[PDB]
């Protein structure tokens, strides 16, 4: 939206079955954000977990 | 600790001019540090 707050990520989860495309990140607030690497755009936070 | 302390408070929900020259103080210290290292080696 228009409200942006930077929250430190305390956990990073990467798996071969998941592959390089999906990266799992856990924020300081407690929510989990998934970042998908794209050739077309540098980074996309495709899914927000337990918002 | 005080600077890192303030950021955590934001996450959990006339001093501006001083905080504004916080950015200037950091640049000056890095520049001052380089000459000090150079000035001590010769000494």
């Amino acid at each position: 939206g228009e409200n942006e707050e930077i929250i430190g990520g305390t956990a990073l989860e990467y798996n071969v079955e998941a592959g390089p495309s999906k990266f799992l990140i856990g924020t300081e607030s407690g929510s989990i954000l998934t970042a998908n690497k794209k050739l077309k755009k540098p980074v996309e936070i495709t899914t927000r977990y337990g918002l | 600790r005080l600077l890192k302390e303030v950021k955590y408070f934001l996450l959990l929900r006339t001093a501006k001019d001083i905080y504004t020259k916080a950015e200037t103080y950091r640049t000056q210290i890095v520049a001052l540090d380089m000459i000090v290292d150079n000035y001590n080696h010769i000494k």
